[PDB]
RNA sequence: ACAUAUUAUUAUCUUAUUAUUUAUAUAAUAUUUUUUAAUAAAUUUAUUAAUUUAUAUUUAUUUAUAUCAGAAAU
RNA sequence: GGAUUAAAACUAGAGUAGCGAAACGGAUUCGAUACCCGUGUAGUUCUAGUAGUAAACUAUGAAUACAAUUAUUUAUAUAUAUAUAUAUAAAUAAUAAAUGAAAAUGAAAGUAUUCCACCUGAAGAGUACGUUAGCAAUAAUGAAACUCAAAACAAUAGACGG
RNA sequence: GAGCGUUAAUCAUAAUGGUUUAAAGGAUCCGUAGAAUGAAUUAUAUAUUAUAAUUUAGAGUUAAUAAAAUUAAUUAAAGAAUU
RNA sequence: AUAAGAAUAUGAUGUUGGUUCAGAUUAAGCGCUAAAUAAGGACAUGACACAUGCGAAUCAUACGUUUAUUAUUGAUAAGAUAAUAAAUAUGUGGUGUAAACGUGAGUAAUUUUAUUAGGAAUUAAUGAACUAUAGAAUAAGCUAAAUACUUAAUAUAUAAAAAGGAUAUAUAAUAUAUUUAUCUAUAGUCAAGCCAAUAAUGGUUUAGGUAGUAGGUUUAUUAAGAGUUAAACCUAGCCAACGAUCCAUAAUCGAUAAUGAAAGUUAGAACGAUCACGUUGACUCUGAAAUAUAGUCAAUAUCUAUAAGAUACAGCAGUGAGGAAUAUUGGACAAUGAUCGAAAGAUUGAUCCAGUUACUUAUUAGGAU
């Protein structure tokens, strides 16, 4: 039949029709003792000029179609080059929104921190009339103003304690939640394990059919799907 | 797409009807020639003996 | 340096031959075509030599391109 | 392919104490274009460049896996009845095995694997010619003929040593 | 041995090699090609290769903690001595 | 599967390292020497120049031409006609020389070689010349005549042909029969064109090369693809340090020869395969195929007939030259082939034999006492 060579696009899109194509066959040099691996390009001709520098292609003998052209290309194996075309262009304009997404947020940070040098009002000043004018009595309008720059429209002693919140505190809480649950999740499955008959209850109690007829690995997982659908379902 | 000019497909292959070629290069005279002369016997006999061959 | 021989090349010069392509002929031949003499046969027809007519096939000269080779330069 | 690359050298502009090619003198010597002494120019210095060469040496390319000990430091870690002790790495020193022409190497010059550079008698010769690069000195690349049966390394025993 | 010798030639006769010290490590590193070499498991295939999925022992990224003050470039200073 | 080393360093030792030797061989030469026979080889050099003779002819059953005899005709013999037997290849025709033979100049590959269970454009109304089968073979002209040539007729969009001769018999030139030729068609056989992949010496102190160059489109040309050639218009490519381009050198190869344990290396004389060439260059004609050992023109050399002439030994033998060196100006067509012829036969320096030469191989070249 008609000899077929497999090999990769080295070139595309500098001649009309025209690609070039990096075919590579075993061969046996006697010299040295050893199969080698002999590389040569051949001109091919593209029809449709579909193929792109990149792609995996299956090149067929054809006719003479020019000096050097004896070849065409029968079948595209793999279209990466295709795909380094198309995932180009999406990248230009991907990339184009987030960067005016992000050059609106930087110019929003900065006004909002511009404002805030505007109001020579500090934290600690205001912090200190909402806690003496809730121990002395006075309300000067300068506190309603305070319910506004802060939004605190009850000036109590669990209000200041609110508007001083540290994020760390919120996370020193997830992660005491956290090793709770990593914690109880083996706890659970190591006392199960240690315990046969209570583990095949716990496998029937969950739903398991005739978990008595299970494999270690095979119900160990079992077990473990159920703790952990137990400590994480529920909570 | 093939390239323009070029059979898409490999030519058919041409299988032999040995029925076909035996009636088309070795048929058989169609009438029974009166072979009188000593040439058109000897002849006779030769075109025989190769079609039998 | 150089004096030699050999080969190659060319935006050059000359060029046999050939191919291809131009223009021209009161060009030749055949046929057609228009007439015209001479001759012949018969009692219009044929032939030959001319002229007109187109057609095909050649010839001479001519235009252009390529070309053995030689010259010059490298 | 690229970059960096001692000393000397070169192109500009500064600097110039000391040192110091050369040069001119003083000695030494049979002679002394030397060793020693004097006066001491370039250079040695700085800034901006050129150039890409050294015994540019461990005369030992890089990477990975692996193999028997000791000593000594260093680092990290651990412990305590708190200052040592116990661990794991690195470096260095001396070694087993192994390798080697041997001298010796010793975690490689061992056991293996992968990749690069390089060599094929001496002399001629890192020369000639050409080419490339540089302001230049030069640098890189780099032969052949002729001639010879030499030539070289480690080690051994001597002889000799101002 | 009806040849023998000699000259001219061919093949064989050590790489089942070497490069600290004998010819031979590139001044050094960076890195391109390499038709150079190169991890693990499983499943396919047309099979020491290809593809896919999966993995972390090579190679990297970022932190945390501890440690160290050297090497480049630049700027600003000090010192003994010499003339 | 078959793998050996030796001499030479050094005061001595071990090692590095070259050099040389032991073996086989030749397209051999030379020196000395030499018996017969059988077989295999023989200008590697100047693709230098060549005296002389040969190497391609054959057909009379294609057409003409020339005799003799007999018969008939011709009232005197010049001629004619037919039969018979001869002659003619200095006239017109046919077939044969694209092979074979010789040589290795050119050729490093768009061309050449080798290989592949390769390919398409998906190769002509090509048969070259045999086989099988079927059909056809007509009319004029031109020549002295024809199987010469020309123009027509009819034969698979349809296109595209031809030829008679010999011998008998019967007829009144014609017809049959036999024999040998001509033409067409179909298939077979033999045999052609084109392309791909892979391999094919040295120098990069030849590093850049290319400009129809690389690709696209269209026409011309061809049986047929393609910048293969020619014309037009576009794109800017293509090759290259795994060595481009350039230069030098060389015919290539094997189930051939030499050598080695082998991988290999060498040769390419001899046997065989392939290519190129026939003093040099180009071009054209015929043809399926030729830049043909043809033709045309030119170049170089020679010759005689002095013409827009002939010849070119790389066919055989042979000569001069060159060289260290390579043979007979032999016999035969008996054999195997080739060409011509219907046959009888003719031709054949193909070929077969012999000669010369230890160039190679082999056998023999007296045994017992
Ligand atoms: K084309
Ligand atoms: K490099
Ligand atoms: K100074
Ligand atoms: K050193
Ligand atoms: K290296
Ligand atoms: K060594
Ligand atoms: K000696
Ligand atoms: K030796
Ligand atoms: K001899
Ligand atoms: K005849
Ligand atoms: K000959
Ligand atoms: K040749
Ligand atoms: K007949
Ligand atoms: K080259
Ligand atoms: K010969
Ligand atoms: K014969
Ligand atoms: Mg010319
Ligand atoms: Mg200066
Ligand atoms: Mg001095
Ligand atoms: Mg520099
Ligand atoms: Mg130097
Ligand atoms: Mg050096
Ligand atoms: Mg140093
Ligand atoms: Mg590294
Ligand atoms: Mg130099
Ligand atoms: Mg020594
Ligand atoms: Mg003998
Ligand atoms: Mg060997
Ligand atoms: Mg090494
Ligand atoms: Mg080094
Ligand atoms: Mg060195
Ligand atoms: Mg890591
Ligand atoms: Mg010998
Ligand atoms: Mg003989
Ligand atoms: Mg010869
Ligand atoms: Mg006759
Ligand atoms: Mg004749
Ligand atoms: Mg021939
Ligand atoms: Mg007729
Ligand atoms: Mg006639
Ligand atoms: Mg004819
Ligand atoms: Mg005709
Ligand atoms: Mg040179
Ligand atoms: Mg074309
Ligand atoms: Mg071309
Ligand atoms: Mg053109
Ligand atoms: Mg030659
Ligand atoms: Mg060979
Ligand atoms: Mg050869
Ligand atoms: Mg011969
Ligand atoms: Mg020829
Ligand atoms: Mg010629
Ligand atoms: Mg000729
Ligand atoms: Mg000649
Ligand atoms: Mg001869
Ligand atoms: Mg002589
Ligand atoms: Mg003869």
């Amino acid at each position: 039949a008609r000899q077929n060579f497999l090999g990769l696009v080295v070139s595309q899109g500098k001649m009309q029709k025209t690609v070039k194509v990096r075919v590579e066959t075993k061969v046996f040099n006697k010299k040295i003792n050893k199969e080698l691996f002999h590389r040569r390009d051949y001109l091919v001709h593209d029809e449709g000029e579909i193929s792109r520098e990149g792609d995996l292609v299956r090149i067929e003998a054809t006719r003479p179609l020019s000096k050097r052209k004896f070849f065409a290309i029968a079948e595209i194996i793999r279209n990466k080059g295709q795909q380094f075309a198309l995932y180009e262009s999406e990248a230009q304009l991907s990339v184009a929104k987030e960067e005016a997404q992000k050059a609106k947020e930087f110019l929003d940070k900065r006004s909002v921190r511009e404002n805030k040098l505007n109001e020579k009002t500090t934290l600690l000043r205001d912090i200190r009339t909402i806690q003496d004018a809730l121990s002395s009595g006075s309300t000067p309008k300068e506190l309603l103003e305070i319910k506004q720059r802060y939004g605190i429209q009850d000036f109590s002693q669990e209000t200041v304690r609110q508007l001083l919140q540290l994020d760390i505190s919120g996370l020193e809480v997830n992660l005491e939640k956290q090793r709770s649950l990593i914690d109880r999740i083996q706890t659970r499955l190591s006392e199960l394990l240690s315990n046969d008959l209570k583990c095949d209850q716990f496998l029937k109690d969950h739903g398991v059919e005739d978990p008595l007829t299970l494999k270690k690995n095979i119900k160990k997982n079992l077990l473990r799907k159920h703790v952990m659908m137990d400590m994480q379902q529920p909570s | 797409k093939h390239p323009k000019g070029s059979h898409r497909l490999s030519p058919k292959v041409n299988f032999i009807d040995v029925d076909n070629l035996i009636a088309k290069t070795v048929a058989e005279p169609q009438s029974i020639k009166s072979s009188n002369g000593s040439a058109q016997k000897v002849r006779l006999q030769k075109a025989e003996l190769r079609r039998k061959f």
